[PDB]
């Protein structure tokens, strides 16, 4: 019936205030209650807000809930951010009886200045084309925050033939790294002029292309 | 709190604005509330901003409410805006007689 | 003292069945309705199912209807999720999560969650990693070595027989849609040493006992 | 004053339920009544819904109308689809006295699995360039459903200098076929690096390019 | 908290009516009053509308204000346009006490038929690459109206490394002219296949590319 | 008779301070609240600050908090904006603008604006223009001449010693983010005269006293 859209990521400096939106595609946001959940890595989710604004016992006064009937959205806002707050946040509302969860919003609290990724694409190996195959290798490293979008393009056009990993942290520089593998065949690899590894990081979309 | 030993006449007012825009302009946004309290009277007032029939040009209204506060009793105005506060309270002096007519005095 | 205990998780193949259970203790189980909520790795939460306090009503997600079947035993305080005819995407952590008014309308927020039970649904084929070359396109550059189509984790990577470690990194693996793992490892160098030292890649995936070399040399 | 936007196409398997949206660009959807019309190929339109939810005598109980004041939309929903329902649907509302029609929504009921198109582009003929002209030939065939978007791009950029046909069916495979002709001159054909025939089919946007 | 979005430009023939929108990103447009300001070149702004519809003494009856709670917008409409009306228009609303201004809307009244721009890009000078630099030169001339968007692309991808001028008029043809300078280095200039000077004019987006 | 007089505008460097003043005359200044609203060149309006009728409340824009400080003297009918710790972007025209109900609710629209005082914040370096070649990529074409990295305005451009004026245009300058000016000048010609006449560019920026030539010749 409807879906809840929240931003893929957001970031703000400690002590500053941050807000996260939750927009309902169909139906009034005031029709059904909205719960705000916090999930830390590996841990089970913990409710931070319930019934649009109610702060359960234990949650500090920084967490506040709000409703914007105009944009049909729900907002979770934290004032005076602390590094403990760095987790994923999910909004959840109700279809008639079924629960509906948001897409998640990775909230990272700044622990250093923002770093753009180091993209290093790779042309497909020759012996793979001798196995009648093609799998590109796009390597992304040294970027902060750990939120990145990786879209491959067949010369600036939507491609869905690839597999790309999640974004784990670095055991070395407290940054995050990731990779991506676009799989095709030498026919498609030669019947198109090039293919682009597009990497949007904090809006700045670095790109690296490969051509036959 | 009433000092004298005769009852007091207290009167306040609510400003139901022409629209939520004017009400926000005057008293800020957010739901407005005016609770009035007294040992023998307790009520809550919420302004309803709307474009009433345009009386003499202005669609907004100010209504007045009143209570008699007995001696040595307290009245509490908790409010958030849209409150027409009183400066003075009234104390009835003695006895009188009220009439209605259009005829001349003599 | 209030807790939920998910049990019955494990690895299965597609087309098969599974059953999950939740053990409730510390509250009036008979009064609240209970929910199944899962989360695929690296993905977000997804509500799966729910059953009422008296089992009269059962509500399932549209993405899981027909296959899963929820049930409960109040005398035993146990929740059951019957995941027959499984698919590949159903691989996720599975939490049992109580969510309901419970007859009261004041209702201080009561929403307990368990620790979640992992349900991995991979196909088959403990496999050996196939190694491919990754050449740099000609004041610094970098080149690599491809470890594709292996199962299962982990592996041990050693570039040039555990010699070149400065400026080298090994990235985590991906789970292909085919169900088999694959990971990479790249080395960064100045643009000077181009052609000078041949770069043989030496991997070691232990269960498959496969160790393959791959030297990188610029094409033309 | 305002325009009614409805999706270009939608499809669903028989027996399943389907919904079609109608979003009003300016003004409340509840300000004026919304009528839902059905037009079969060649036939005159027949009203399926009137006054947002009313089912005229003859229309089966599967057709239902709804209003979403939040998204300022109107939805026509059919439960238990049947192959007879495969037609175009238009929503119509009212500016003060004038009627306003939606863009149409081609509803195709699945009669087979979805087939992606077979795009075969053609470089412009040489003797045409010897007539100081250039007209590309993009041929689209073997695709189901019969809804396709054909946008030409001057290296990923909006071009409006072409003429493309509607999408009729096949007398052979019960599929649909179409064509497109982008018209230019050899100067523009050589002052740009390439031109793309972009063909979005069910979201999957196949593309074929041409370069001098 | 919120931002007011109004179109970058709009144009209409004299005597015809024109409308300008002002959409509030967060919060009801009816929550706070909206003022409509007119700013002529060099002159100080003059209020044309206040309190959503009120016409201050002096403003002719052509100016009208309106509110669309559905799209959460505010519209300023002029009937029977006159060449004097050609100015910039800004909508302004209120966050709690702070004022918020719209992005501006350049309203040009037609004084001639619309002219598309004459784009002449330039490859970066060689001796600049011998100074280890790269600054492209995109020259835009002979276009009417004087509203143009200039986005550079790293092969169809957002670039923010350039500086582009505003659009002043012509002392010769009563048209408008502008320029743009994308600054990079020969490494990036050779690690990408090309860069595009994209120039959207009245929707028609002319483009000129440069390649190493 | 009602008017507002902005004073104190001028050119400054970053990191420094500034103070602005507005002289009010023609109305009851003590009753209305007063606002500071600026506008960068080629950009739109931006509300900067406001102060109440009695100075009790001061509200600043989020983009300017900490640096600017608003104040007023009702006995002198003067408004003051303290712009210390300036940045490069603060360069704008600064209007004082009265905006408030003023105790009345009927309140015929009263919103006066001044003429605005220019505040330019550039860095340094009165510089000489560096000239670069602009060659055409081979029935008409065009070529140019680049005047980059100069300060301050204006300049005087003469192509081929003030000879070729037909089909030639000189476009306005841009303000680089580095604070230094740069402008161009192009000539349009038929595709015939390619290689025939060499094209020497002759500029003259007066304060820098720099006049440099640059001939264009097609590459290969």
């Amino acid at each position: 019936n409807f879906m809840l859209t929240q931003p893929h990521s957001v970031s703000e400096s400690p002590g500053k205030t941050v807000t996260i939106s939750c927009t309902r595609s169909s139906g009034s946001i005031a029709s059904n209650y909205v719960q705000w959940y916090q999930q830390r890595p590996g841990s089970s989710p913990t409710t931070v807000i319930y019934e649009y604004n109610q702060r359960p016992s234990g949650v500090p006064d920084r967490f506040s809930g709000s409703i914007d009937s105009s944009s049909n959205s729900a907002s979770l806002t934290i004032s005076g951010l602390k590094t403990e707050d760095e987790a994923d946040y999910y909004c959840q509302s109700y279809d008639s009886a079924n629960r509906v969860f948001g897409g998640g919003t990775k909230l990272t609290v700044l622990g250093q200045p923002k770093a753009a990724p180091s993209v290093t694409l790779f042309p497909p190996s020759s012996e793979e084309l001798q196995a009648n195959k093609a799998t590109l290798v796009c390597l992304i490293s040294d970027f902060y925050p750990g939120a990145v979008t990786v879209a491959w393009k067949a010369d600036s056009s939507p491609v869905k033939a690839g597999v790309e990993t999640t974004t784990p942290s670095k055991q070395s520089n407290n940054k995050y790294a990731a990779s991506s593998y676009l799989s095709l065949t030498p026919e498609q690899w030669k019947s198109h002029r090039s293919y682009s590894c597009q990497v949007t990081h904090e809006g700045s979309t670095v790109e690296k292309t490969v051509a036959p | 709190k009433n000092t004298r030993k005769s009852p007091a006449l207290i009167v306040w007012g609510i400003h139901h604005s022409v629209s939520t825009a004017e009400q926000t302009k005057l008293y800020g946004s957010g739901n407005k509330l005016v609770t009035v309290g007294s040992s023998n009277y307790q009520q809550s007032f919420v302004p309803s901003p709307g474009a009433r029939p345009q009386v003499n040009g202005l669609s907004g209204r100010i209504d007045f409410h009143w209570l008699m506060l007995n001696p040595n009793d307290t009245v509490t105005f908790s409010f958030n805006g849209a409150f027409i506060a009183p400066d003075r309270a009234s104390f009835l002096r003695g006895k009188s007689m009220g009439i209605q007519s259009g005829v001349q005095v003599d | 003292e209030v807790q939920l205990l998910e049990s019955g998780g494990g690895v299965v193949q597609p087309g098969r069945s599974l059953r999950l259970s939740c053990a409730a203790s510390g509250f009036t189980f008979s009064s609240y309705a209970i929910h199944w909520v899962r989360q695929a790795p690296g993905k977000g939460l997804e509500w799966v199912a729910l059953i009422s306090y008296d089992g009269s009503n059962k509500y399932y997600a549209d993405s899981v209807k027909g296959r899963f079947t929820i049930s409960r035993d109040n005398s035993k305080n146990t929740l059951y999720l019957q995941m027959n005819s499984l698919r590949a995407e159903d691989t996720a952590v599975y939490y049992c999560n109580g969510h309901g008014s419970g007859g009261e309308v004041g209702s201080n927020w009561f929403d307990p969650w368990g620790q979640g039970t992992l349900v991995t649904v991979s196909s088959a084929s403990t496999k050996g990693p196939s190694v491919f070359p990754l050449a740099p396109s000609s004041g610094t550059a970098a080149l690599g070595c491809l470890v594709k189509d292996y199962f299962p984790e982990p592996v041990t990577v050693s570039w040039n027989s555990g010699a070149l470690t400065s400026g080298v990194h090994t990235f985590p693996a991906v789970l292909q849609s085919s169900g088999l793992y694959s990971l990479s490892s790249v080395v960064t160098v100045p643009s000077s040493s181009l052609g000078t030292q041949t770069y043989i890649c030496n991997v070691n995936h232990k269960p498959s006992n496969t160790k393959v070399d791959k030297k990188v040399e610029p094409k033309s």
